[PDB]
């Protein structure tokens, strides 16, 4: 067609840019006999993926508030009713460390008592941050920014599956400071901006010559 | 297109070689509609 | 930037008694037709260019003006000449109304004497040198062709000149293919010097703009 | 002379809970701290500073500045580059907040890949000099490094180009030791080209004003 | 003192080698007492 009308401008301020509930992160669980693993932790970073990271790096400072949605499968996929405990660690509270420990039983450690059959899990973290702003881009010199994620099976004796969580991740409330250009070199490690001397990718593909209109 | 209209005249003791930058940017008059993810990135 | 008006009078629209009006673009036609740079060298003698057939080839005029009859606008040239600080030189820049290229030759017989070209006379976008810029080819000194309209360029003042242009004739409409109603003439009257390892050539650099243009008679 | 303001905004003063009211010096650190030229030449690449690390061996400031514990200030910059004017090439000057130094290597274990020294991350009041200007040594391409303030030093308009930068951070204070704020970087986009017999290297000038500096937290 | 901030840069067919005058005076400010004769002279 030839569009002469003109779009929407709703669908490109930030709030819009980052607001919707995509995937961030993946747990397994094993629930194990001899091996005595039980639980399975998951920091919390949205720099986990390379598809936010990119949109993410952008922007110097951010402010938002998120919301986590747990969906989790067995192996096969059949949902039996089994209860679960999932567990938010703040910053500067302990890790568990066993199936049985007594971070668990912590009362300051917020945890959903939810079923495998029940619809999935979802709560909403707001900013917990000391400064005024998140700030992934920090040139200095000086350990965790927004908390610990947990999670085992309810049971006095062990079960005798293997568990296979998804943290879906949306954001709400973002605000942006500063922005800066987007990166075109592949990444290398997660908390490094690192790229490679040589093999420097062209940030625009080739052509035959400049006279033309390839 | 961008044209040879006259000639690059020079005086002497002066380099008869030089560059254009060309740069570029939207208006008020550009708008965008119906998000999607990017494909510069091909790692997951 | 001085603007020298060719005999203090601005181009202005027919006040004829054709019952079919004649027509006014306004859009397409009144933007700037840059010609091709003219790489001006010492051993240069000149440039002269015809206008109403300048720009018989070129867009939108073009076309209005070999499919129509019909002709009458005037003219807004700007012509640049850019080098550096370290190049000396002078151009005379100057409008001829009825510029006739006379012939070349020692011959008193009517049809046995030579006579320019079609090339020669009508030379299109590409303009046409001098072989004698003496005499302006048509045996008349161009020391006093400071009575038409002109300005000098000089490589010490100033880079650009401009020469706003009526429609000089006789008959307020006239055929824009079968005469060419005024020419362009730049003559390096003082040469081109430069020190060695400077730009060998000075690029000079035309631009048109048809102020106030009417067309008669469309036809096929 | 054209002033580029960043972001909008003025250096202003802090209007935090400290009973301890920070010091105001107003006198011996508002001056221009000049610091040395630099040689561009054909075959260079940029250079870039990091600013609260900048001065910090310098005079008043600087000692104010390594006895303190909290600081904020915002920044005048001023950036001449003199050359002749047969001398051609273009700069970009543009200044960056948290500029990381990214390290260069293709290696993806943690304590195997390579991280930039103490004289790369924090250079001192010398600058270094780009391995890869193309990328701005952080995986970010320089050709849309336009989204920060910034001016282009061309050799054959202007030399000279100035920067205003506010305090730009989370926290409104800050150890001046320990935390580079932003960055200035300059780059030859447009290399230098000279005729054979002049200057085969321009000098680059940078002189600073700390403009509305504060200090806190006065210890041995 | 006098210090080389940058570098003296110079385009080509043009010298590289300049020179600076300095010149001194006084103020308003400035102020004498005492007076007595001089010593560049050494004969009498």
């Amino acid at each position: 067609r030839c569009v002469v009308n003109r779009n929407g401008v709703l669908e490109t301020t930030i709030n819009h840019f980052f607001s919707r509930s995509g995937l961030v992160g993946v747990v397994n669980l094993t629930d194990g006999g001899t091996d005595t693993t039980g639980y399975a932790t998951w920091d919390i970073d949205i720099m986990g993926f390379v598809q936010l990271r990119r949109k993410c790096e952008m922007f110097t400072y951010m402010r938002f508030n998120a919301e986590f949605t747990f969906v989790t499968t067995t192996k096969n996929g059949e949902a039996r009713p089994y209860m679960l405990q999932y567990m938010y660690v703040p910053p500067g509270a302990p890790k568990p460390t066993g199936r049985d420990a007594f971070q668990w039983q912590t009362a300051t450690n917020p945890s959903v008592f939810v079923k495998l059959t029940d619809p999935p899990a979802q709560v909403s973290v707001p900013f917990m941050s000391p400064a005024s702003a998140y700030q992934w881009f920090y040139d200095g010199y000086p350990n965790n920014m927004m908390g610990t994620f947990a999670v085992r099976v309810v049971s006095r004796e062990a079960s005798q599956l293997k568990l296979q969580t998804r943290v879906y991740m949306k954001l709400k409330h973002v605000r942006a400071w500063v922005p800066r250009p987007i990166r075109s070199q592949p990444y290398l490690l997660k908390n490094f901006p690192n790229y490679d001397s040589s093999k420097i990718t062209n940030s625009a593909r080739d052509r035959s010559s400049i006279k033309q209109a390839n | 297109t961008l044209w040879y209209q006259t000639n690059y005249v020079v005086p002497p003791e002066t380099p008869g070689e030089a560059y254009i930058i060309a740069m570029g940017a939207a208006q008020d008059n550009f708008t965008l509609k119906i998000c999607k993810d990017t494909d510069e990135v091909t790692q997951q | 930037a001085n603007i020298v008006l060719a005999y203090g009078e601005w181009p202005e629209y027919c006040p004829a008694t054709a019952v079919d009006k004649p027509t006014r673009p306004d859009v397409s036609v009144n933007r700037f037709y840059t010609l091709d740079s003219k790489m001006w060298q010492e051993n240069s003698t000149g440039w002269y260019w015809k206008f109403p057939d300048v720009l018989n080839k070129t867009g939108v005029f073009g076309q209005n003006a070999q499919f129509h009859y019909l002709y009458r606008s005037g003219f807004c040239l700007h012509v640049q000449c850019n080098a550096s600080k370290f190049h000396q030189g002078a151009l005379l820049v100057a409008v001829i109304p009825e510029f006739v290229i006379a012939g070349r030759g020692s011959n008193t017989k009517p049809n046995e004497a030579p006579h320019p070209g079609f090339t020669t006379t009508f030379p299109g976008t590409t303009g046409a040198t001098f072989h004698d810029p003496y005499v302006l080819d048509s045996g008349v000194p161009l020391s006093q062709a400071l009575i038409y309209p002109h300005q000098w360029i000089n490589l010490r003042t100033n880079n650009c000149a401009t020469v706003i242009v009526p429609y000089i004739n006789a008959v307020p409409f006239d055929s824009a293919i079968n005469h060419s109603n005024f020419g362009l003439i730049v003559i390096p009257v003082s040469p081109l010097k430069y020190s060695s390892g400077a730009t060998t050539a000075i690029p000079i650099t035309i631009t048109i703009a048809p102020l106030n243009s009417e067309f008669g008679g469309l036809r096929q």
